[PDB]
């Protein structure tokens, strides 16, 4: 596998005061799925 | 213990506090703060 299907940046700075994040971040990534073609209910084949 | 692998939940964790709260004497607006104290069983207290 060299599949690529996105990407995404993260604010971070060493003058930072320690946070956490509450919630699951979500990010899409169906479109390369559908692309490749494997049905996307039956993702049980895959892995990132 | 010592032998499952280091696990993390996917979100996080609620405890029901509007009683608590209530009878304190104050309302949601009041800043106020949240201590967690911990007890294991080894006889000792670990990091907060």
């Amino acid at each position: 596998c060299n599949h690529p299907a996105g990407s995404f940046s993260v604010l971070g700075g060493e003058t930072e005061m320690p946070f956490i994040f509450d919630r699951l971040y979500k990010y899409d990534i169906s479109d390369p799925v559908r692309k490749l073609g494997l049905k996307l209910d039956s993702a049980g084949d895959i892995d990132l | 213990g010592t032998a499952e692998m280091p696990w993390s939940f996917d979100r996080l964790y609620r405890y029901e506090i509007t009683e608590v709260l209530e009878k304190k004497g104050l309302s949601v607006d009041d800043a106020f703060t949240v201590k967690v104290e911990l007890r294991a069983l080894n006889g000792s207290i670990l990091s907060s």
